[PDB]
């Protein structure tokens, strides 16, 4: 049973990211060196090997990370915030770490009312989906959207993957259509991608991280639940509360 | 008088012309009025950072044809 941060100064939007990072195998392999991510994983493991002593070791690196985010994120300690904004700003602090998350794709659009169509290539570490089609899948990553040319609604815009990084993350404003995570596994150009962690958005004001452990069980990292975590036999968050989904390439 | 694009996560894009030193509050409020959104319910982002109504394009070093990201407010 792994250790986790305790809630303080409304930092759940940051704790949820920190739990996801320390349980990423690809990240742990890359970091293992005066990196803030090396300091994060070293302090976490130093705390995980051992309650107040654990909290102090975890709070120091959390404070250091928060202060690094503060100029970009423009927040004051105790402010509420979103991991959608915070997660990529954290990654951009070190290009060698950010490269693990940067995937290339293209937004493909074609209006059925008028002829308007485009296909725009982008490169992001975290893309947002809203009003996804019921059949939404990483290999069929489509959502309903308006047309900028004729204002027709319920047209479809589709993400066409072009180059997927070792870590692949997506944000869903209204969650996923369903919560059986095995159906969202996918291969892309020969490599398997499985959901290894999920950030849950509970009550529209609180974030909790879920971690897939080796035995197929799950670990809930709710910072309200103290330093320890909670083991669940299987995944449990309601589909509409699935906020950030983290795919990781399987080696 | 730079041109800015306000891109929502649904794929919508609204073009705006704005002077470099006028605060973005007029842009934000007009975008909300056009899309039927509430200022309290959305967030604006440029180059990864949230932007206030007191911010100006010159303060954020915006260029012509730059893009502002609009998000449904989802904090915690
Ligand atoms: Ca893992
Ligand atoms: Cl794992
Ligand atoms: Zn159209």
């Amino acid at each position: 049973l792994c250790v986790q941060w305790k809630n303080a100064y409304a930092l759940c939007w940051l704790d949820c990211i920190l739990s996801a990072l320390v349980h990423s195998e690809e990240l742990k392999n890359t970091v293992t060196e005066e990196s803030i991510f090396w300091r994060l994983l070293t302090k976490y493991n130093q705390a995980n090997t051992l309650f107040a002593e654990i909290e102090t070791c975890l709070n120091e690196v959390r404070d250091e990370i928060f202060i690094s985010l503060q100029p970009q994120l423009r927040c004051t300690l105790g402010d509420m915030e979103s991991p959608v904004f915070a997660f990529p700003l954290l990654l951009k602090l070190e290009t060698h770490i950010e490269k693990l998350f940067l995937y290339s794709f293209s937004w493909d659009f074609e209006c059925s009312q008028c002829g308007h169509q485009y296909q725009n290539r982008h490169m992001k570490s975290l893309v947002t989906f809203t009003n996804v089609i019921p059949e939404w899948h990483p290999l069929n990553a489509a959502h309903f959207g308006p047309c900028n040319n004729c204002n027709s609604k319920s047209q479809i815009r589709k993400m066409v993957l072009e180059k997927v990084s070792p870590i692949f993350m997506l944000h869903f404003v209204e969650g996923l259509p369903q919560n059986d995570l095995q159906h969202y596994a996918f291969h892309f150009e020969g490599c398997l991608y499985q959901i290894t962690s999920v950030i849950q958005y509970r009550a529209n004001n609180h974030f909790i991280t879920w971690i897939l452990d080796a035995d197929g069980s799950w670990l809930e990292c709710d910072d309200l639940k103290g330093p320890c975590s909670e083991r669940h036999k299987k995944f449990e968050v309601p589909a509409s509360e699935i906020h950030i989904v983290i795919w990781e390439r399987k080696i | 008088h730079i041109n800015l694009k306000v891109a929502g996560q649904d794929g919508s894009v609204v073009q705006f012309k704005i002077k470099r030193h006028t605060p973005l509050s007029k842009l934000m409020k007009a975008y909300c009025e056009r899309q039927g959104l509430s200022m309290r319910q959305i967030r604006f982002r440029f180059d990864g950072q949230p932007i206030n109504e007191t911010d100006t394009p010159a303060q954020l070093e915006m260029e012509d044809e730059d893009t502002i990201d609009v998000f449904q407010q989802q904090t915690g």
